[PDB]
């Protein structure tokens, strides 16, 4: 029906776990790029799926980092960048326990 | 579902007893200062919400409360071997006992395992199914401390640790919340417009009255977040100003559904604005446009939400938390309200709150009018 | 376009004089090492691109720069009271002068009054009309560590006369290509909904079997509303069908045009490479772009398997499209690639003054009339 922020975050969580499993990230330094690699593929890219995600709860509508927001008048790209920033912020909380689960996996 | 009916208090604060017979409907407790009104509300909130740990900070003997479905929770405080031992005895025979000093250590610690034990207990026995929202009598302080979470700590510091958890908005937080609701509503309207275009394009592939109806729909503020869709609808109106009915049916249905989703997405904000503006005289609250919520005078001037008086601030904090709602426990709703608003506030909030148990405590009997058969006069039994 | 016509260096490094006449395009300087080819490229890159403060780190007597239109710039390093002063005297314009030690202190501050004075001088005289790009001869060092710290890193071991270094390394052009593929994918995806929103208005504005057949043939998937449109087509109103056909054709044309910018670079790289094709693919599960090699066996490999030769081709064919001074393009290259490098790059860099400095004459095949042989007249 509609796509919310939590479905996008679950997709990003699955992609980050897959990246950790495949690329064999052992410390936070490789995961600092793996989080961006997982995050930029989980942003919606079909208009409707972007407005529906931005209209759901859990994600604010302002940039805590003003430099992360691109300087352009395209509103939909601004919202996609906001989704990317919020995805990185929320995935940094789960990065430590994902690393611990990967360490306990082997 | 489950509504507290018989609540018995034995030797609370080591000085008086009390026994209150409640109804499932509105209860207007009328008593002068000293009748234990707000201790009954703190006890009811801590029993219903499941925060039994707070009962370690109250000096009582037996606090037994019977719900509507027969279930009864009895809390007992005893002193054994110079240690205060408090036990929560249910009607199923499963009783959890804990020490007061352990609870004090736990409370200081959070600022754990005992709290987990209490949580496990209430969870397995389903003692937190119906929650209670507490509208405190010190809600003017919540404006000064600017739901937030440090307010409960400050209120427990200057009131004692028996106080239940406080989740009550301030006249500055409601402004931010309303702005968020407006923006999110715009985003949802834009999402519906994009989905409407995606379905309409494939659908339209597939009678002057239809053209008439389309003109009336497009003649009509409340716009989506994407300005290009507003330009699309303005172009539709201009083309209206400037067989094949199968496409026109889809166009009419798309415009009608656009207007209906526009009205549905703004339902809560318009209901809250109507409920507030029913009270106000020679002043109106609106959100006319970046979103901006404020007050529109009948002269057309626009002023921020700082300019409201004490009664209007009380109505804003009271009618907003009533909408975002269980059992509602309201403490002193007559603060800084004149007689005309006091005679109607309970009726307006009952229009806001239906199907929920309401327990209010008042000092003025002007709250009790219109529902005068539900008054419960209270008198403490001193020992 | 003020192309460089003639550069006269008098007593550069207090060693030799050099006077070179340049063509409007393809200045292929051929000469052995020790003739100041790099010294001439750095002088041109420090004149054309502004930034005259680098001349404070250079020992010279008189430097004259002639453009194509006739603008003359004369730079002198003159000392009187035991302090050297740089005199930048333009033709029919104001002249600026500054102390060498003041400029050294201004550069060491970065480790701004003179910088503002130089900026005002080059802005009021309009000296930055044409910008020349510098391709360094040590681009393997740029691969070792666009990048902004690389200029200071290279100036540490090559002196402060070295111009601004803006050159893309491998494993950085991979990120640039991945970002461009992702942005083009987002552009196509946004153009889908933009096409829907525009076609709604145009079909509302609008109110043969060959057009229906063309619409059925043009139906394809890149959400799946086009599949339902094709299913309905398989099972008066001419204007809306014309709008549908125009929208589908424009969608297909934008789909090709979005990836044409990277497909040109891929074809340019794959023209040289043999038994290996460089291309992009999207994953079956996550749909994320992979950019790398594709052997004829179907195996995929990262861009790190490439040899130094192929890496020079990657760094030179890229940043030629993203647009000229090229220093030593014959490094680590096969003789056939040295023969064909200028012919491949001249199609992608046409319309600008392309100065190249090579030690091997194999680079200058087919353009022997442009081969200007440098010769330092030692004092
Ligand atoms: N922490 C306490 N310890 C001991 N006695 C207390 C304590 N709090 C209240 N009391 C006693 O109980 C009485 C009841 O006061 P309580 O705090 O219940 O509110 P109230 O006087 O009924 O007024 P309101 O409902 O407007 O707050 C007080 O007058 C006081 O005598
Ligand atoms: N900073 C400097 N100070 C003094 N002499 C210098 C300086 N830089 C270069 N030279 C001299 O300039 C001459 C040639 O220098 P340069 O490296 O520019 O020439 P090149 O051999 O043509 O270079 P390349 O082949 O790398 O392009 C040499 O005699 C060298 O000693």
């Amino acid at each position: 029906s509609n796509m919310t922020y939590n479905n996008v975050f679950d997709h990003a969580y699955e992609m980050l776990k897959e990246n950790i499993r495949y690329d064999d990230i052992r410390d936070t330094d490789d995961l600092h790029d793996a989080i961006h690699m997982a995050a930029d593929n989980a942003v919606p890219h079909y208009y409707a799926d972007i407005f529906s995600v931005m209209a759901s709860e859990g994600i604010d509508l302002e940039f805590e980092d003003s430099g992360l927001m691109p300087d352009t008048k395209d509103v939909i790209r601004i919202l996609q960048a906001r989704i990317y920033e919020q995805l990185t912020i929320d995935l940094w909380e789960d990065a430590e326990d994902l690393l611990n689960e990967y360490l306990e996996e082997v | 579902i489950r509504t507290i009916s018989k609540i018995e208090l034995s030797k609370i604060h080591n000085r008086y007893n009390l026994t209150v017979d409640f109804f499932n409907d509105l209860n207007v407790i009328h008593g002068k200062n000293g009748a234990g009104k707000s201790t009954l509300i703190h006890v009811i909130a801590n029993i219903v919400n499941g925060d039994f740990i707070r009962f370690a900070f109250l000096i009582f003997e037996e606090i037994k409360a019977t719900y509507s479905d027969g279930l009864k929770i009895v809390i007992r405080r005893d002193k054994i071997d110079e240690q205060s031992f408090i036990s929560v005895t249910l009607s199923n025979g499963k009783y959890i006992k804990f020490a007061v000093g352990e609870a004090m250590a736990t409370v200081r610690e959070i600022e754990s395992m005992l709290a987990m034990d209490i949580d496990k207990f209430v969870k397995e026995n389903e003692l937190q199914k119906v929650r209670a929202s507490y509208f405190p009598a010190f809600r003017t302080m919540l404006e000064a401390w600017s739901y937030n979470r440090k307010a409960s700590a400050f209120a427990r510091e200057l009131f004692g640790q028996f106080l239940p958890s406080i989740n009550y908005p301030s006249p500055m937080e409601i402004e931010d919340r309303l702005r968020e609701e407006i923006r999110r509503a715009q985003l949802g309207i834009a999402a519906y417009e994009s989905r409407t275009f995606s379905e309409s394009f494939v659908k339209v592939f597939s009678t002057g009255e239809l053209l008439k109806e389309i003109e009336g729909l497009a003649i009509a503020i409340k716009n989506g977040y994407y300005a290009e869709y507003s330009k699309v609808y303005e172009e539709i109106r201009s083309l209206i100003n400037r067989s094949v009915s199968g496409a026109l049916v889809v166009y009419r249905d798309a415009l009608r559904d656009r207007q209906d989703y526009q009205e549905k997405a703004f339902s809560e904000i318009d209901n809250y604005m109507s409920s507030v503006n029913s009270f106000l005289e020679d002043k109106e609250m609106a959100y006319d446009f970046y979103p901006k919520v404020g007050l529109k005078f009948p002269d057309g001037s626009w002023s921020p939400i700082r300019v409201l008086s004490s009664g209007e601030r009380q109505l804003l904090t009271m009618l907003y938390a009533a909408s975002k709602m269980a059992i509602v426990l309201i403490d002193e709703p007559e603060i800084s309200l004149h007689i005309d608003w006091q005679e109607d506030l309970l009726k307006r909030m009952l229009s806001q709150l239906s199907g929920r148990q309401i327990i209010v405590c008042t000092h003025s009997p002007s709250i009790a009018t219109g529902y005068e058969d539900f008054m419960i006069n209270i008198s403490p039994e001193f020992i």
